[PDB]
């Protein structure tokens, strides 16, 4: 209600709406204020705060739950459109026929894909390109980024305008930046955020890690 | 003078071996009302009867042959009309032979517009032998990018 924000600026201390207000006026700290919940119990709604949960709620659009808000609606002109077992195309976007794709899947468009590859539980940004006889399983890939001949991933997020050389491998939990290009014949351990400056994590620009530090 | 046109018809097979067959019967047909130099309205429809015919009978009378042989006719002869200019008969009748054959030739590329689609990603086709459309559906639609796989009928004899 409108009485809110001038409710804030006195009782300044507040600063969290949930531990520090919710609080206050229970304990009748902030008196005489009533709340209420309005428990939904169809239709879908959450946020999105927490890796576990872009992982999560992305395989819960998909999976249709929050219609019409769907990719196959296109409400930006997109060229979406369903296909069975969940998996999302676009237009003018080019598969091998070895190529194959598994459920839970989504392409942008613009984006080739190698031959004799294997891409499940993923989601891929547009304009991308994917090397020969890979493997990806349940990451997140945005635009623009590149893959090269046989690489493994799984389960690890690719920003935006990212290359990765052939031969290369990654495993869980990993995290990368816009920029980031990792040479050929190479391999990333768990859960190792990188940058494209030394702000605080790890990681440079163009060859593997363990190269280009600072 | 005009005799023979089947080989007319037959040259067209060299000229063009990709077209069927009625398409060059008509192709030799209009080459004949070209040049016909004709005086009379019946004149026209004897010559192309007894010319059809002719062109009939050398060819196992063949459906597609008589199909289109005898269709051309009652096209033709649809919106005519003499007034006046006597030209204007042999002028309405080649301008309006010509729009046939210049739209029947064009059928054949028309149908793979339309046929393309109705292959999906990943289908299968079944073709009893040869058929010059399904050939070109199918090939205008790999064309596209599609994956499929079809069997094919030996078709005997």
């Amino acid at each position: 209600s409108n009485d809110v924000p001038a409710l804030f600026t006195e009782n300044f201390d507040y600063q969290d709406i949930r531990k520090d207000f919710v609080y206050g006026v229970l304990t009748s700290d902030l008196l005489g204020k009533k709340i209420h919940c309005h428990v939904a119990k169809e239709n879908y709604a959450a946020r999105v705060r927490s890796l576990q949960t872009y992982d999560a709620i992305s395989k819960d659009v998909l999976s249709r739950w929050v219609y019409p808000f769907v990719p196959d609606s296109n409400l930006l002109n997109q060229t979406f459109s369903y296909q069975r077992h969940q998996i999302y195309k676009e237009e003018d976007v080019v598969l091998a026929r070895s190529c194959i794709i598994k459920a839970r899947t989504l392409i942008g468009a613009y984006t080739k894909v190698g031959d004799a590859s294997v891409v499940a539980n993923t989601i891929i940004g547009r304009n991308c390109t994917i090397g020969s006889n890979c493997s990806i399983d349940s990451a997140f890939l945005w635009e623009d980024v590149v893959i090269g001949d046989n690489c493994r991933i799984g389960k690890a997020i690719l920003a935006n305008s990212v290359k990765i050389g052939n031969n290369c491998s990654i495993e869980d939990g990993a995290i990368v930046a816009a920029g980031v290009v990792i040479g050929d014949n190479t391999i990333i351990e768990k859960n190792k955020r990188l940058t494209t400056f030394e702000s605080h994590s790890q990681g440079t620009l163009n060859d593997p890690s363990l190269v280009g530090i600072g | 003078g005009e005799f023979d046109i089947v080989q007319v018809y037959k040259k067209f097979l060299q000229d063009d071996p990709e077209i069927t067959m009625p398409v060059a019967a008509i192709e030799a047909l209009v080459q004949l009302l070209s040049r016909s130099q004709a005086k009379t309205i019946s004149e026209f429809m004897d010559i192309l009867q007894n010319g059809s015919n002719t062109l009939k009978e050398g060819v196992q009378n063949n459906i597609s042959l008589s199909a289109g042989c005898d269709i051309f006719q009652r096209f033709v002869t649809r919106s005519l009309h003499d007034v006046g200019d006597f030209e204007q008969c042999k002028r309405h009748l080649v301008e309006n032979g010509k729009l046939f054959i210049q739209r029947a030739r064009a059928c054949r590329q028309r149908i793979a517009h339309l046929g393309y689609p109705l292959i999906r990603d990943g289908s299968v086709i079944l073709t009893h032998g040869f058929s010059r459309g399904v050939a070109a559906v199918l090939l205008a639609a790999a064309k596209r990018h599609v994956r499929f796989k079809v069997f094919v009928t030996e078709s005997r004899p």
